[PDB]
């Protein structure tokens, strides 16, 4: 999704997703989905 | 730097730490952003902090989804304390003072 689009409020079909996303990911998760602009 | 914040996991498991050096730090999906998550439902600016001389300032632009802080909404300012922690749907960010 474009930084540029739409912003649907979270729900409780978000938060399941992300629950059981959890579930079905492992130490992977490493690489979550943050980014950091500056250095860290 | 003195202002130093850790990335809360989903799974609950603390990660990459993100230091506070810019005097401003903004989170959301624009690039401009100083933190940039890569989630739809994740406002362009979602919360924008102000650091001056006198205290830490946390603001929420989240108008879709309100930043949460200490488990509680922040519809308004609120100054930051060292022990605070913002929330942001599933993720949160440890707010620690030097």
């Amino acid at each position: 999704v474009d930084s540029q689009g739409p912003t649907p409020v979270c729900t409780p079909t978000f938060l399941e997703r992300r629950k059981s996303q959890v579930a079905e990911l492992n130490d992977d998760d490493k690489d979550d989905e943050i980014v950091f602009k500056q250095p860290i | 730097p003195t202002r130093r914040l850790v990335t809360i996991k989903r799974s609950g498991v603390d990660g990459p730490h993100f230091p506070l050096s810019l005097s401003t730090c903004l989170f959301g999906r624009g690039i401009e952003c100083d933190i940039r998550i890569q989630l739809p439902v994740v406002s362009k600016q979602h919360c924008k902090i102000e650091i001056h001389e006198q205290e830490a300032i946390l603001h929420n632009f989240s108008s879709t989804n309100p930043t949460q802080v200490n488990g509680s909404v922040i519809d308004e300012p609120v100054r930051l304390k060292h022990g605070d922690v913002i929330t942001i749907i599933d993720r949160s960010f440890r707010y620690e003072n030097e």
